[PDB]
DNA sequence: ATTGTACAAATATCTGTACAAT
DNA sequence: TATTGTACAGATATTTGTACAAT
């Protein structure tokens, strides 16, 4: 997580833009008011957001460990399945 | 999420980041070169990966 | 065309229930399964996600806007920890 | 500086959880029922948004990426129906 | 609804998007080998998605249900909140 | 969530069409005047049509 | 009805750079 | 220090109607 302040972000707009992208790393932008962002590639919040969606419904996030769990352990079911 | 080119976010940056705080909202940045950028309030950058790192 | 494919208990058992109640579902989730065997755990339809957390090892592909077929692949065998998202 | 709030049961419960375990949130929640107050249902901070199906005539305001305050003004009131996600 | 194919929907593209955020309609634009697409305004989009995200989880559509009710018959809690 | 000017959502509108049902995402495609549209899957928004009413 | 591809001139974006004033 | 709004300006990209060709 590179820190940076408004000032250098706003004067070194491209080049955070295409560090972030080309290094997958993330920006964290200062303000003094504390109204701070982070910055990502697009690709770095697709993949955060899906993991996200998964994971925020406790219940979901409950059966996905359960189930992997279970996939880890060897108690599975096998079906074959046309294609 | 709001959308808005390179060029835009440059010159309203400040703008751009009190909206996120203040809407817990995102920017996507567009760019020519294929280089977009995701901005969010670190706030909830923070409670998603609380979230998601349990 | 007929591929083995390996389930949890809990994706067996949702799986199962589109089988009766949603043919779409099963259509949707078997053209899925055919890229993954295509084409590998992150190449083609679905928009296939590499998942974080506890959930490393494991992809996603969109079912649809709700749901999310969360797999993994073992050596060219396909195993599903999910196919259908539970409240 | 002092509205005067009504409050359904649940979303009662959920404010006074968050005045004992979370302060930020009570802190953001309060600073959208001001802005509501001083620019009405559909103007100000937290990307507010008219709802629809069952939810008509009630309105959404961001608390943060997850929680939503749900609330309508009636005859200048404010009433809450919700201040947090239920799972 | 509008309905149009997708030919009509290419050629005449831009008259489409002005259209549904003008009269804050929608376009299908249908193909011929069935994967159709409905076209609406951002702000309409923004709005569809702020009320499926409170109805998807059925609890939480069963919460605000039984509060809307709660705060229409009156059962209710009305405080002083200094902000 | 694709992002996309208009001149290449027309020029690939095809393509985008079938990327929004195969891939059950959606398109944001861009105007200089305001004129923003999302496109998603016709089979998308008839789902979250019926998820909307409180069952 | 379909898709990829084409023309072309008005408008928009791009991007480093930097001046005040704080 | 670090801040914001503001500006220049050639170069490059987007815009939009129209429409050919082959299906």
């Amino acid at each position: 997580m590179i820190i940076k302040n408004y000032s250098y972000a706003r004067q070194n707009l491209k080049a955070l833009m295409t560090k972030v992208n080309d290094d997958s790393d993330m920006v964290t932008v200062t303000s003094t008011d504390d109204k701070n962002v982070v910055i990502m590639s697009e690709s770095d919040y697709n993949s955060m957001m899906e993991t996200l969606y998964l994971q925020q419904n406790p219940n979901n996030a409950e059966h996905l460990a359960q189930s992997i769990a279970d996939l880890e352990r060897g108690k599975t079911i096998t079906k074959d399945i046309d294609v | 999420m709001i959308i808005k080119n390179y060029s835009y976010a440059r010159q309203n940056l400040k703008a751009l980041m009190t909206k996120v705080n203040d809407d817990s909202d995102m920017v996507t940045v567009t760019s020519t070169d294929d280089k977009n950028v995701v901005i969010m309030s670190e706030s909830d950058y923070n409670s998603m990966m609380e979230t998601l790192y349990l | 065309a007929r591929l083995n494919i390996t389930f949890s208990p809990q994706a067996f058992e949702d799986y199962k229930y589109f089988q009766q109640n949603d043919k779409k579902m099963v259509k949707k989730i078997n053209e899925l399964l055919k890229s993954i065997d295509r084409n590998g755990a992150l190449e083609g339809i679905g928009k296939p996600e590499k998942l974080k957390s506890n959930l490393t090892g494991y992809y996603s592909r969109r079912i649809n806007h709700e749901h999310r077929l969360v797999y993994t692949v073992d050596d060219n065998h396909i195993k599903i920890a999910s196919c259908k998202y539970h409240y």
